[PDB]
């Protein structure tokens, strides 16, 4: 069980990461089909660690956003 | 489906006196296909045949039937309104210009059925083939066995 | 025994589509936001988006190891 | 600008027929005529199925519903550069001229023209369907 | 018949009356929008409720609304 | 006269990687970058669509041209893929030894995961999965005895393949013909003719002479294939060849002189079967050849070129003109040169009917030496030939379709034929509309009204050979005449062209290798369903393409284009009513139609033709139990999926365990493709909005806008699913059935 | 306008569709339905006789068939006779009015019995 959730929270984590980091960049849409391999590879590396900065990022309250940045439908 | 699939193949081994076909054929998804329904519809498809028909050609005609309305669901749901429309029209067309039949007319002008109510005509259509083919098959293969 | 264990659970089946349409119909034509302002009624509405994209994950959760599990054997 | 007076004896243009025209509706509900002037004769597409050619000058067809009559303006219109009109004909003989209504096509906005079914307001401004319950029919909160 | 209505979000762009296939609306002066023009619907016993006028339409949301009704022979768009 | 040239640009377009690089550049809509993931799917959808991306007709032929040189590239590769593992994979040599005890297997699978069970002990000494798609039958009918002469041809195949890839390079790049050199279609034929056809026809007849026939003389006759002249050898020697064909002794003399009648020793007129292979004399074959190599260079001769003699094809067409169409043929010659589509339509139409007479005449009349008795080639080639020519059909119906909303024009189409045709398609509709209705009650009928007369026990009142009969009487009289044509209609051929005809059958290894073929009341109502599920497909496709530009309902489809998902919810809703929408119901109709003439093939073959052969005669694999049972619906379902879906469904843990997987599987791809065919995207829309709404909220929303399937995808999608769950099933279900009980 | 085909227009076709009961106006409408109710209610008697469940019982086939047939024709008289009161409820022939389809479905069910008891009598 524990195998599987490291692994499957390492590869969340690290797309994550990399759609975080190129939503920064003039055209986000074209590095989600041509992939920026160098800074693809550097967070493949870097996502052996994910346990530690996921709950730094939960107890930072950086993890999720707010509400009020959130579209919805009306009720 | 699920539900009364599982109902029934495991008091079938259990009325037979043999659980452990079921507690080694239900662990995979041919063990359902081949023990449960393979095996199970062998009396029930022999009801009629070139040697005869027995009282359980009933429920063989049945679950045929139940196979047809199923089928003839698909129609409604996979084919779509336009098409039909336009079919229609040239039938209209045909009418009126057809001699003895165009001295006969309608009072209601022909059209294709409209889109809510093909999914729902289709929906009954394979709802009712659902029904018929199972309770066809349940009846058959239970009291075919114990009957 | 066969046929009234099948009987009765699909009159369940469709008795229960038809309560959750019913419930749908009353969002609609009876539904009124500004006499249930605040109420759990209205707060339901408040977080559907976390209600449905939960049950999606429980679908999908138990959709790919069931089947992935029949699969393997 | 005055409403035109249709011309049955305006000539049609050169055409062998089709089983795609007019059927009994036209008999006993209305039908429509469209009319145009052609600079020459050309071929064009009939909307029932065909190649048709319209003669200079005074042009003359019938169809059996508007959205025809609208679909062959549009192509004179847009291919030709033509300004054709229709009406609608009863089977006792009234004719009831249609398009374009005022003389000026619709798109361009025409002196005269009364707004109609013109809500001031935005659509997410509509009332909840409860509040127009047992008005005495089927309505939607856009009807108020 | 079928129910169209024109909401005051309407620019004036005009598309929906160029797209409509059955002369159901037009164009008529105006003072709400920069264009200084808004969409009517003054035949809507032809109108067929294709909608092709709210696919045109650019403003969001709609500014014209098409809400199906009661079937007639034109509004079936029957020839027969 | 234009004179018929080659005409080139040089250096049209540079050799570069850039393009590679922005995805979607063919394309002025897709250049600029997806927005949404709508854009993904577009990208691929539009790929190939040449005539979409510009309206130069140079442009899109050139495109044309150069795709074609890729697709026999790939062709290429395929082939001396196959070839290359007879030659490294295989027991093709072991076979060769004893043909009817050892199993064709060419594909071996590694030890991992337990799979290597798949490695079926198939005999020779080896084991693998059996093939059959009859390429050891094909090698051996050719001469070919080692594996070192299948590895050459894999090798020269690569190389094939690569000169194909250069070509296609080469052609579009560096040297890429101009408009009027495709436009010289009197030239295409005359090559395509004499050259293509003609040339290849008396190539092959020269290999089958000098190489075939010798070697494969020499193995009838039990002499081993290591012992058996290379065909160089034959060849160079005259002298063996003299031995083995007497004529030879003449060398060539006999030809010029017109002494033909001197190589009748290997230019025969046989017919019938070789009673040692069960296959066509390859003597037969050899002579149909050179007489189709002659025909073909004729009439490779017909057409002008450039020095005067020929026909001018434009000149036949505005001839034939009769009182009761019109102008004619006028226009027809100026569309088929500027129309792609137009073309594709007839092309497709017949290329698929083609296939389909290859399943049924390699059937009957085998060709290849021990086809005939490897019972699971037999039904896989001809299930398989079936299906290509099936789905090529349809694809005519989509281009002629696709014609007539991009390329028509009525200022070049006045009171022809294919304005006449046009002007009363309600009249052709209506009466082909009558006709489906007809012959779905009076052939599908017939079978609900024998089951339910069975069921009620009224066996007397039956539609069957032992109740109210339904003869094919005019099938058996054909059958007949083609029985005694070599009495008197075919005074010089020895044999009539096949035995399904009629006299005696020919065993091969104690196995019927085919025999007669009768036809009674089973036969007559399932031609009848035949007749019934065409005349449907037809009516779909047919109506699509009448009603391409306009209908009743319509005015305007013309300008809505070929592929829409619909016109709106008005005029009581307008679903599917573009023509795309027809080939879409057409497949299904295809796929209905195909499905029962290969189920009828499979079951009365094994009932009435394929079996063992002994002292106490034939016994047939399922008895002969298709004429009593055929005949109702109850029958099928019992005595054909039920009986014989046990081989499948019982095949876990042996070699034939892997159709048995596929066999689920299939069922699964297509109920999987129920959810796509009855919902609508409005739906998913907006069941995706809430999965976003958690995407938002943890921030990984991606960039490209997830959207729902477009209408129009979602029917593509939902037929794709369809046809490949229901094909890929019974594809497990026929060769786990034929494996184990041929 | 329509398109025109020697099918659809010919002289030897309109001429005989004239002759027809059903195109000959002038007659009562009880008269066309008789020489109607004549032809179809002979000719029906056929295929029941021949193709029955008591097809091979040798003197009953002919009365049961025929006893079929008659009871159709009944069955196709009282559709004509609903057929004209939903058709005709608010002009130059008197066959396409209230009263005169009323007169021809009678006359059908009168014509069409006779007919099959005539066919009966050949048989036998
Ligand atoms: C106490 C039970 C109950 C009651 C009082 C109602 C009452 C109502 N329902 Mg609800 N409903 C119920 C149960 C109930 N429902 C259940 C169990 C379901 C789930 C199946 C639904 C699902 C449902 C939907 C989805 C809708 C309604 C609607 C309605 C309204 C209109 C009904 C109508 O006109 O039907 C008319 C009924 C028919 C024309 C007949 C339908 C026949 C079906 C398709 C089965 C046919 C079987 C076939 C003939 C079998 C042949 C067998 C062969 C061998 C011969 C009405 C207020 C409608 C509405 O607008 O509500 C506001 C609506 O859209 N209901
Ligand atoms: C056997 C048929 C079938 C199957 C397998 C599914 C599967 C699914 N449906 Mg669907 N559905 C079907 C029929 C089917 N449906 C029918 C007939 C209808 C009526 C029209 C619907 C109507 C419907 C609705 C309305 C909804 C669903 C939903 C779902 C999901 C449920 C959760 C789940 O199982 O997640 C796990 C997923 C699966 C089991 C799907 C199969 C995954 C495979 C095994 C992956 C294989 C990958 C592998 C590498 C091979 C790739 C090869 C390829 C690249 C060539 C799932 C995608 C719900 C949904 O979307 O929930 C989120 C939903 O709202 N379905
Ligand atoms: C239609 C073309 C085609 C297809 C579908 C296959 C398919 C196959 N080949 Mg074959 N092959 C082909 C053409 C083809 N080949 C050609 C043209 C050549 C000559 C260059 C070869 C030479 C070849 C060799 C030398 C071998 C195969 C092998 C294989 C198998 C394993 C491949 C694999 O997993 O690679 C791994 C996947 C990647 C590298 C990615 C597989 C059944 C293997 C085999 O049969 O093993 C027992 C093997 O060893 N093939
Ligand atoms: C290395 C040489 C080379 C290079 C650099 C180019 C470069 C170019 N070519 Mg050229 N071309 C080449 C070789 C080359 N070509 C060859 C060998 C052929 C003959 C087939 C052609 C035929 C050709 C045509 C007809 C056209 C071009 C075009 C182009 C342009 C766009 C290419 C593009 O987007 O490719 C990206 C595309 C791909 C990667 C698809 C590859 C498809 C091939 C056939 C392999 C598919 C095999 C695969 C297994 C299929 C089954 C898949 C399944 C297993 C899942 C660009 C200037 C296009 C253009 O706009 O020119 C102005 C254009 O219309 N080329
Ligand atoms: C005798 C001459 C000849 C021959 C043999 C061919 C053969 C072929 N032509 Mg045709 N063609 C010819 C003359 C000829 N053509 C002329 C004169 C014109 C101009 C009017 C055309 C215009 C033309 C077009 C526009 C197209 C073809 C295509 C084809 C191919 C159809 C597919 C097929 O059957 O594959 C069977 C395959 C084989 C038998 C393999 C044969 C391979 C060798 C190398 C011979 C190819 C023929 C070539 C002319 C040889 C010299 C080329 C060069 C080095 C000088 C086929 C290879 C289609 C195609 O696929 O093109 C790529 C196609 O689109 N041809
Ligand atoms: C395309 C098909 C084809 C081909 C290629 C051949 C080929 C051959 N046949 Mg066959 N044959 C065929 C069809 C074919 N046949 C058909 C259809 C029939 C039935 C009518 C026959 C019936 C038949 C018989 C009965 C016989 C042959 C024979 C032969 C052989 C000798 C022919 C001969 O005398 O040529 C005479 C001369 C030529 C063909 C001209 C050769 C020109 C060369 C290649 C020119 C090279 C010039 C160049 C500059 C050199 C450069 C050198 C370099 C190192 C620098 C030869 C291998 C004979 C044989 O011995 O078979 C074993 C024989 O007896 N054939
Ligand atoms: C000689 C054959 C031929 C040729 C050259 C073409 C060429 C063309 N066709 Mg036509 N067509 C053909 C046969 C052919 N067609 C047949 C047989 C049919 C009937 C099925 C059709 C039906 C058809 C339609 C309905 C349409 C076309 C269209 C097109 C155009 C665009 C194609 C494209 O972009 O595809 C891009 C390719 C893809 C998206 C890949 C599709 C892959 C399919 C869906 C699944 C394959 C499954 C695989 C075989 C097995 C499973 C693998 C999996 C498990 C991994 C192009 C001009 C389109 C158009 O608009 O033309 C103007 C169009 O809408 N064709
Ligand atoms: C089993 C399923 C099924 C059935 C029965 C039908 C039936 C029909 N389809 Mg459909 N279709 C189906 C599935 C089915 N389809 C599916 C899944 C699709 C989606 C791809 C379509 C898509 C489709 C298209 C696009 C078209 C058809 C057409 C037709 C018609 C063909 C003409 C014909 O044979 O009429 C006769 C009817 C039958 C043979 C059906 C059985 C008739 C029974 C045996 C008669 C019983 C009589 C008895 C007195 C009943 C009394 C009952 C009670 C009142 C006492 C027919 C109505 C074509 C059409 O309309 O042609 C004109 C057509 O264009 N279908
Ligand atoms: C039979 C019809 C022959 C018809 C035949 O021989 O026609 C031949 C007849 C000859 O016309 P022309 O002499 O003017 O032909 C000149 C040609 O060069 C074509 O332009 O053509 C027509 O009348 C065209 C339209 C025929 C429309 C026929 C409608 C009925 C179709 C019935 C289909 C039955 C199919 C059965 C398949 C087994
Ligand atoms: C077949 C089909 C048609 C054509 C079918 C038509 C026009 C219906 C014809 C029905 C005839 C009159 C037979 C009716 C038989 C029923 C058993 C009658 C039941 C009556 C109840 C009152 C009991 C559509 O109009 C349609 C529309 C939208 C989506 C899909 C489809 C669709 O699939
Ligand atoms: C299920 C369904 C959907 C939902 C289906 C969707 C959105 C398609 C999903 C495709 C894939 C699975 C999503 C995109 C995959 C990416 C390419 C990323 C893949 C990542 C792996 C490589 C790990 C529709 O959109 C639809 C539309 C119209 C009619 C019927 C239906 C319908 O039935």
């Amino acid at each position: 069980t524990f195998g599987f959730l490291y692994v499957a929270g390492y590869i969340g984590y690290v797309g994550r990461q990399y759609l975080i980091a190129v939503k920064g960049e003039a055209k986000p849409t074209d590095k989600e089909i041509i992939i920026d391999v160098p800074l693809a590879t550097k967070l493949a590396w870097q996502g052996a660690g994910w346990p530690l900065a996921a709950v730094q990022e939960l107890q930072r309250g950086t993890l999720l956003e707010k509400e009020e940045n959130i579209t919805v439908s009306p009720r | 489906g699920w539900v009364t699939f599982y109902w029934h193949w495991k008091h079938l081994t259990l009325w037979q006196g043999n659980v452990a076909q079921f507690d080694e054929s239900s662990t995979y998804l041919m063990g359902w296909l081949r023990d449960y329904l393979w095996l199970n519809s062998s009396q029930l498809i022999n009801g009629y045949n070139p040697f005869g028909m027995n009282s359980l050609s009933v429920w063989a005609w049945t679950f045929l039937f139940g196979h047809l309305i199923y089928a003839t669901g698909f129609m409604f749901l996979i084919s779509w309104r336009g098409y039909w429309q336009e079919l229609i029209e040239t039938l209209v067309w045909a009418h009126e210009k057809t001699p003895l039949a165009n001295l006969v007319y309608w009072k209601d002008k022909p059209v294709a059925l409209s889109i809510v109510q093909a999914r729902l005509v289709g929906l009954a259509h394979f709802s009712v083939g659902y029904i018929f083919t199972y309770a066809a098959f349940l009846i058959a293969s239970t009291s075919g066995r114990f009957g | 025994q066969a046929a009234l264990y099948t009987h009765h659970q699909y009159i369940a089946g469709f008795i229960m589509c038809g309560a959750f349409a019913h419930g749908a119909i009353f969002f609609i034509r009876d539904y009124d936001p500004e006499q249930n302002k605040g109420n759990v009624l209205a707060r339901m509405l408040d977080h559907k988006e976390a209600l449905i994209s939960h049950l999606s994950w429980v679908s999908l959760f138990l959709g790919f190891h069931t089947l992935g599990l029949y699969v393997h054997n | 600008w005055t409403v035109p007076t249709l011309n049955p004896d305006t000539p049609s243009p050169i055409f062998g027929g089709s089983t795609g025209g007019l059927l009994r509706k036209a008999q006993t509900e209305e039908f429509y005529v469209i009319t145009w002037e052609a600079k020459k004769e050309q071929i064009f597409e009939m909307p029932t199925g065909g190649a048709a050619i319209m003669r200079q000058g005074p042009n003359l067809l019938k169809f059996g519903k508007k959205e025809q009559c609208l679909a062959l303006t549009t192509q004179l219109r847009n291919k030709f550069k033509l300004t054709p009109c229709f009406y609608r004909v009863f089977p006792d003989g009234k004719v009831q001229y249609l398009h374009p209504a005022d003389g000026v096509y619709p798109e361009k906005v025409n002196a005269g023209r009364v707004g109609a079914n013109q809500n001031m307001r935005r659509i997410g401004q509509n009332v909840n369907p409860i509040k127009v319950k047992f008005s005495g029919r089927m309505m939607s909160p856009a009807e108020i | 018949a079928h129910i169209v209505k024109i909401y005051d979000t309407c620019i004036g762009c005009t598309q929906c009356v160029r797209a409509c296939p059955l002369d159901v609306l037009e164009m008529v002066p105006w003072d709400g929008c920069k264009a200084s023009q808004m969409a009517s619907a003054p035949r809507t016993e032809d109108c067929v409720g294709c909608k092709r006028c709210e696919t045109a339409c650019p403003t969001d949301f709609l500014s014209v609304r098409v809400y199906l009704g009661s079937e007639s022979t034109r509004s079936m768009g029957l020839s027969y | 006269a234009k004179k018929v040239k080659i005409a080139v640009d040089r250096n049209p377009v540079e050799t570069s990687f850039e393009k590679w690089a922005k995805p979607g550049h063919f394309s002025r809509t897709l250049s600029k970058g997806p927005n949404t993931t709508t854009w993904i799917w577009n990208l691929h959808a539009d790929a190939h669509d040449f005539d979409s991306h510009t309206s130069d007709l140079e442009e899109i032929s050139r495109k044309v041209f150069s795709a074609h040189f890729g697709q026999l590239g790939i062709i290429f590769i395929w082939l001396s893929g196959m070839y290359f593992h007879g030659a490294r994979f295989s027991n093709y040599e072991a076979w060769l030894s004893d043909p009817t005890h050892i199993k064709p297997s060419a594909q071996v699978v590694w030890p991992i995961v337990g799979q290597e069970i798949l490695n079926g002990d198939v005999g020779g000494g080896f084991q693998g999965i059996q093939i059959t798609s009859g390429f050891f039958q094909l090698w051996r009918a050719s001469g070919i005895t080692s594996e070192l002469q299948l590895y050459t041809t894999a090798i020269g195949g690569l190389v094939m393949a690569a000169a194909m890839f250069f070509a296609g390079w080469f052609h579009y790049h560096k040297a890429a013909p101009k408009l009027e050199w495709f436009q010289n279609v009197e030239s295409m034929l005359n090559h395509h003719l004499g050259g293509l056809l003609g040339l290849g026809s008396l190539a092959w007849a020269g290999h089958q002479i000098h190489v075939s026939l010798p070697v494969n003389k020499l193995l009838d006759a039990g002499v081993d294939p290591k012992e058996i002249p290379l065909p160089h050898d034959l060849l160079l020697n005259r002298a063996i060849m003299a031995d083995l064909y007497p004529s030879f002794a003449k060398g060539i003399a006999p030809f010029f002189t017109l002494n033909w009648s001197e190589y009748s020793d290997f230019l025969t007129f046989k017919g019938g079967l070789n009673p040692v292979t069960g296959g066509l004399w390859l003597s037969d074959t050899a002579h149909h050849h050179v007489a189709i190599a002659v025909l073909f260079l004729v009439a490779g001769h017909m057409y002008r070129t450039n020095w005067g003699i020929g026909h001018s094809m434009k000149e036949i067409l505005e001839a034939h003109r009769g009182p009761f169409t019109g102008e004619g043929h006028v226009g027809l010659y100026e569309i088929l040169t500027t129309s792609w589509h137009a073309q594709l339509a007839i092309n497709l139409a017949l290329f698929g009917s083609l296939s389909i007479i290859v399943a049924h005449h390699m059937y009957a009349m085998p060709p290849y030496p021990y086809l005939a008795t490897d019972y699971g080639t037999q039904l896989s080639l001809f299930t398989h030939h079936t299906w290509i020519g099936g789905f090529c059909i349809v694809g005519a119906g989509a281009h002629a379709a696709i014609f007539m909303v991009r390329d028509y024009d009525p200022t070049n189409n006045y009171n022809n034929l294919l304005d006449r045709v046009i002007r009363h398609r309600d009249a052709i509709i209506s009466h082909l509309n009558w006709v489906c209705i007809f012959l779905g009650f009076h052939s599908f009928g017939l079978y609900i009204h024998n089951d339910t007369m069975s069921a009620l026990g009224r066996p007397q009142d039956m539609f069957s050979d032992t109740a109210i009969q339904l003869q094919p009487v005019f099938a058996q009289w054909i059958q007949n005449t083609h029985f005694l044509a070599p009495q008197l209609t075919a005074p010089n051929a020895l044999a009539a062209t096949s035995l399904t005809w009629g006299g005696d059958l020919v065993a091969v290894g104690g196995k019927v290798a085919m025999m007669p073929i009768s036809l009674g009341t089973s036969d007559f109502m399932v031609h009848h369903i035949h007749a019934f599920t065409i005349h449907v497909t037809v009516l779909i496709l047919l109506k699509g393409v009448l009603f391409a530009r306009s209908s009743r309902l319509i005015p305007d489809k013309a300008n809505l284009g070929f592929r829409f998902p619909c016109d709106g919810p008005g005029r009581g809703g307008t679903c599917q009513v573009s023509a795309w929408d027809h080939v879409f119901l057409g497949l299904f109709w295809m796929y209905n139609s195909l499905s029962i003439v290969i189920f009828h093939f499979s079951w009365k073959m094994q009932s009435d033709v394929w079996g063992t052969v002994t002292a106490s005669g034939v016994s047939h694999i399922t008895g002969g139990n298709f004429a009593q049972s055929a005949n109702t619906i109850n029958g099928w379902l019992r005595d054909f999926l039920w009986a014989q879906s046990s081989q499948v469904i019982q095949s876990y843990g042996s070699a034939l365990s892997a159709y048995g997987l596929i066999f689920l599987g299939a069922h699964f791809v297509w109920a999987f493709s129920l959810m796509f065919l009855f919902s609508g995207r409005g739906y998913w829309q907006e069941l995706i909005e809430s999965i976003v709404w958690a995407h938002n909220k943890l921030k990984v929303a991606p960039a490209i806008q997830p959207r729902a399937l477009s209408i129009t995808q979602g029917r593509a999608v939902g037929v794709a699913h369809y046809l490949l769950g229901g094909i890929a099933t019974t594809w497990s279900f026929f060769l786990a059935r034929i494996i184990s009980v041929g | 306008g329509m398109l025109e085909t020697p099918v659809t227009s010919a002289p030897i076709v309109a001429t005989y569709l004239s002759n027809l009961p059903a195109y000959r106006t002038g007659v009562a409408p009880v008269l066309r339905g008789v020489e109607i109710g004549l032809a179809h209610g002979f000719l029906l008697a056929g295929p029941f006789i021949k193709l029955g469940p008591l097809r091979n019982v040798p003197e009953t086939a002919e009365i049961a068939g025929s006893l079929s047939a008659a009871g159709l024709v009944l069955i196709l008289a009282l559709c004509l006779s609903i057929y004209g009161s939903a058709q005709f409820q608010s002009a130059r022939d008197p066959l396409f009015s209230a009263d005169g389809w009323s007169e021809f479905a009678a006359g059908f069910l009168v014509g069409g019995e006779a007919g099959v008891a005539w066919a009966y009598v050949c048989t036998q």
